[PDB]
């Protein structure tokens, strides 16, 4: 959360992004990266859509807010690499 | 002889460093021909400041 002694203490993902809503910055500080927070900011509010293994044809599934991104190989296209 | 105390003013105490609840910000500069174009700019100023 956003407090005056909480954030005053060094932020911890185990001490902010768990019991509390994990809104932001406390979702990023401890992670100190835009390549790890954005991937954790969509697995706490709307869930990880890649737990169903949606991207077929051995594609890659990346988790986003409200949807997922599928990486398809050569000769594969479509919304979910189907 | 009990006159009480003279304590009209408060007597605070501050953080060793002056301030410790800072937050991070990024420099932004006006755009041109947009009446609000506020665009990023980090050619000279580091993108993260306290
Ligand atoms: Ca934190
Ligand atoms: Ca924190
Ligand atoms: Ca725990
Ligand atoms: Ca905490
Ligand atoms: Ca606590
Ligand atoms: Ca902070
Ligand atoms: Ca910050």
């Amino acid at each position: 959360a956003n407090s005056f002694l909480e954030e005053m203490k060094k932020g911890h993902l185990e001490r902010e992004c768990m019991e509390e809503t994990c809104s932001y910055e406390e979702a990023r500080e401890v992670f100190e990266d835009s390549d790890k927070t954005n991937e954790f900011w969509n697995k706490y509010k709307d869930g990880d859509q890649c737990e169903t293994s949606p991207c077929q044809n051995q594609g890659k599934c990346k988790d986003g807010l409200g949807e997922y991104t599928c990486t398809c190989l050569e000769g594969f296209e479509g919304k979910n690499c189907e | 002889e009990n006159h009480g105390t003279e304590d009209e003013l408060p007597n605070y105490c501050f953080p060793l460093g002056g301030v410790i609840n800072t937050e991070t910000l990024t420099k932004v500069k006006p755009k041109t021909g947009q009446e609000n174009g506020w665009e990023k700019d980090a050619t000279e100023f580091s993108d993260k400041n306290e």
